[PDB]
């Protein structure tokens, strides 16, 4: 996650079309980020019981300072949403937390960061995150933390802070 | 039996009755069969010209009249008695109850222009 | 020849500024030919003006050409060596009242002619960087400012771009000079007298520049995506 990824990682910074699973269909398009990422959502769907349990705090442990660019962001999205439904099946009471961690992201994404091309997908990303599955639930817990984010940030989710 | 040469001859035969002081002619093709008008008109006469008047009018079913002035913005503002000119004709056409295709409009338009001289 | 003393009566007579297209058209049969059109008004009213605007008369001009041709205007106003006269006073109001030209639109010629507009405004920015030779005053400027900013309200895209192709299609001789003419005027307007200044008029610089290069250069970058094209090829 932290290979080189930070600034000058190569031209293939092309996020969607490489680091989503199922590009590496022909022998080509095969990184080894998606590998993992393949062998991550495995693991994760097989050990949705009590395993994923752990999996908050382990984001609020040790995946704080190891953020540092915006598609680190984006992996470790692809990492942690597509099985936060499973936690609020029965584990809602993590629900927020997950939140937050997203959010404490994009403080970092916010001060390492000179321009972020693709922010809309993550803007919508955390609308829907919002609206879908939390909704007016952490709002007194964001409202401290979205603040000190940039103005096209603020620009986009000015209904989000509503 | 069908025309299939020209637009729907209502209007046709309503412009040929007009003053041949007014000289119709055909604007960019958006005006062909539904609209089925482009009233790009001069008043080629004995009293002073102006700008040519767009009266993009209906379906000949005319549940509208002609008067839309897209090109009136800058027209009509640059100068000021062009600007009188329009402000007189706005408020004739605002008090013709239910004004019709070519006639009414450009009679209309006419003796604006030819009034508001001062 | 006429035409010339009946605008002279109608200075001597001042009229409404809207029965003088009246009193104009009379003197005609207003449509058989216009090839004696305004091309000598202008000129004469503001060059027996000299060191004078000579109100009242570029009112009646901007009142007519609200509908009237713009070719005469182009070519007379780009004739119009007023650099030997520079009074920086009449070119003031020529600018001021030109203005209105790439304000509302260039017409058309409805015909080969309206390619022989493009040829004026040809002319008309060569004549354009004319005004950069007014910018030599060095009284310690003033109206040099004035004719930048109404030279880059001239250059709004899409509107003069073409037409300056089309010129620069017809010969290569008068874009080679207006090459020089903008080498020179960028050489003169180096020393940036103010903020704006040299900043505005090197936009409008490397905008003359650039047109005539390619009008449709794709700046489609960051597009990448699949591209099995070449590679099933």
């Amino acid at each position: 996650s932290s290979s080189s990824l930070t600034s000058e990682t190569e031209w293939v910074g092309y996020p969607f079309r490489l680091f989503d699973f199922t590009a590496c269909h022909q022998s080509y398009s095969e990184m080894s980020c998606s590998y993992t990422l393949a062998l991550a959502h495995a693991v994760w769907h097989h050990s949705s019981i009590g395993q994923l349990s752990l999996i908050p705090k382990f984001l609020t442990e040790a995946l704080l300072p190891v953020v540092k660019t915006e598609f680190q962001l984006l992996y470790v999205y692809h990492l942690v949403g597509p099985f936060l439904q499973r936690f609020q099946q029965e584990r809602t009471r993590c629900m927020i937390e997950i939140g937050v961690a997203f959010y404490d992201m994009l403080l970092n994404v916010d001060q390492c960061s000179t321009h972020l091309n693709y922010m809309d997908p993550i803007c919508d990303f955390l609308y829907h995150m919002k609206y879908m599955f939390t909704g007016d639930s952490v709002k007194e817990q964001v409202e401290k933390i979205i603040c000190n984010l940039k103005p096209a940030l603020k620009l986009r989710l000015r209904f989000i802070t509503h | 039996e069908d025309e299939r040469q020209s637009i729907p001859n209502v209007l046709q035969g309503e412009v040929a009755r007009l003053d041949p002081k007014f000289l119709v002619n055909l604007d960019p093709s958006h005006c062909s069969n539904n609209g089925t008008v482009h009233l790009i008109c001069k008043l080629d006469d004995k009293d002073l010209p102006s700008v040519p008047p767009l009266e993009l009018s209906v379906p000949a079913d005319y549940p509208a009249q002609s008067p839309m002035w897209i090109d009136r913005q800058w027209q009509y503002d640059a100068n000021p008695f062009l600007q009188s000119v329009h402000r007189c004709m706005t408020s004739r056409l605002l008090q013709l109850p239910d004004k019709h295709s070519v006639t009414a409009l450009l009679n209309t338009w006419a003796q604006s222009i030819h009034q508001a001289c001062l | 020849v006429n035409l010339k003393q009946a605008i002279l009566q109608a200075w001597k007579e001042r009229w409404s500024d809207y029965q003088w297209a009246i009193n104009m058209k009379k003197f005609f049969p207003k449509g058989a030919t216009w090839d004696i059109l305004n091309l000598a008004e202008a000129l004469l009213e503001q060059a027996m003006i000299g060191p004078s605007p000579n109100p009242l008369i570029l009112s009646y001009l901007k009142y007519a050409i609200s509908s009237q041709m713009v070719s005469c205007s182009s070519v007379l106003t780009a004739i119009s060596k007023f650099d030997d006269f520079s009074r920086d006073l009449c070119v003031q109001a020529l600018l001021d009242i030109m203005d209105m030209f790439c304000d509302r639109l260039s017409c058309h010629g409805k015909a080969e002619e309206c390619i022989g507009l493009c040829r004026a405004l040809l002319s008309a920015l060569h004549w354009l960087l004319r005004c950069t030779a007014a910018s030599a005053e060095r009284l310690q400027e003033k109206q040099l400012a004035l004719c930048l900013q109404c030279l880059e309200k001239t250059l709004s895209s899409t509107k003069n771009r073409a037409l300056l192709h089309i010129a620069k299609l017809e010969e290569a001789s008068s874009w080679t000079a207006i090459e020089h003419s903008l080498l020179k005027l960028g050489e003169i307007l180096a020393n940036l007298s103010n903020p704006q200044l040299r900043s505005q008029a090197e936009r409008c610089g490397t905008l003359i520049r650039s047109i005539p290069s390619m009008l449709s250069v794709h700046s489609e970058q960051l597009h990448k995506t699949g591209f099995p094209t070449i590679h099933a090829l």
